[PDB]
């Protein structure tokens, strides 16, 4: 029953680990930090300055209307 | 019957054997956390005790992590011996028991004996059905209520914990436990510093904080209060305790 065992044991893995809270888990996985979900701000204008030795700025418009 | 205890003691992890071996254990697919060498030795002793069809008491000192020892024994039993599926608990520690089961051995199905009368009947129905669960966790109150109803299902192993601090436990309940159809039984006792060379370090500090000038002024004000001098010398406990 080792094949059946592998099957429902992996299912049990998914079920049980989904109960824990990203802590309490011995294999403390790294760098979750759940970032923001952004969630709407309608149409937006993004100002993005990056290092490329050099610095560049990209202005993104969400839609063609703006 | 004493031969069982003699054999268990012969293999028991005494102090020297509690640390002096290098059994190159591999992690059963269920288990995840790394035990101590001494907890690994306890795991090996439990596995041998079950393998030789023996019932034994956990003679380890109190506070050394019996939960993980039982969890790792369960993992090794299920993997090596293939007995893929009971624990008796008192109170909230039912939650801790299942939490540690899910933590160290998340691959085992868990059955919880908490619910309403309708929910408890449904839990019973699911508990009699095949391949429904692997580990059953129950409260001592439920066990006493279902002293005989628990007799219906047969078990690979059974664990008793916290009984020593449970009111109402009686020799008749022990007789029922023996009547329970667990091919092997385990008993946890806190009174059967220990094994500290591999336990957590627990570094403790105290640092001296010089009183601020304001604090010193207030301190000497409260001391010099003539009422406080009178109370200090008189020894009146309530007054001196107020000053303190
Ligand atoms: N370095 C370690 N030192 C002590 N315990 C550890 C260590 N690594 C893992 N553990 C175990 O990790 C588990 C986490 O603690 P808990 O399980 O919540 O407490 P507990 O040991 O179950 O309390 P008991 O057994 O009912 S007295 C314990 O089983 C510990 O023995």
């Amino acid at each position: 029953t080792q094949e059946e065992l592998l099957r429902e044991a992996k299912i049990t893995e998914e079920l049980n680990l989904r109960s824990l809270e990203t802590y309490e888990r011995l294999e403390a996985d790294k760098k979750k930090q759940v970032h923001k979900k952004r969630k709407c701000p309608g149409p937006i204008i993004t100002y993005h300055s990056v290092t490329v030795r050099c610095s560049r700025t990209f202005i993104t418009f969400s839609d063609d209307a703006t | 019957i004493a031969d069982v205890t003699a054999v268990a003691e012969a293999i028991l992890p005494k102090g020297s054997a509690r640390v002096t071996t290098s059994v190159k254990f591999n992690a059963p697919s269920l288990l995840y956390g790394a035990l101590r060498d001494y907890q690994k030795i306890g795991l090996d002793w439990l596995a041998k005790l079950y393998r030789k069809n023996l019932n034994g008491i956990l003679a380890d000192e109190a506070g050394l992590g019996k939960t993980v020892q039982i969890i790792a024994f369960f993992a090794h039993l299920a993997c090596n011996e293939g007995n893929w599926g009971l624990v008796v608990v008192r109170s909230c520690n039912i939650l801790k028991w299942e939490l540690e089961l899910k933590r160290w051995c998340p691959g085992l199905k868990i059955l919880s004996y908490i619910g309403s009368h309708r929910e408890l009947k449904a839990k019973r129905q699911e508990w009699a059905e095949p391949n429904s669960f692997h580990v059953c966790i129950t409260s001592y109150t439920q066990f006493f209520r279902g002293l005989t109803a628990f007799t219906r299902v047969r078990w690979k192993c059974l664990v008793i914990d916290e009984m020593q601090r449970v009111k109402g436990m009686t020799e008749r309940h022990w007789e029922a436990v023996f009547t329970l159809q667990s091919q092997q039984r385990l008993l946890l006792i806190d009174s059967p510093r220990d094994v500290e060379k591999q336990l957590t370090k627990k570094y403790e500090h105290v640092l001296k904080c010089r009183l601020s000038n304001r604090q010193k002024a207030l301190y000497e004000d409260v001391i010099l209060q003539p009422g406080t001098q009178e109370a200090l010398k008189s020894g009146h406990f309530v007054n001196v305790l107020s000053i303190l």
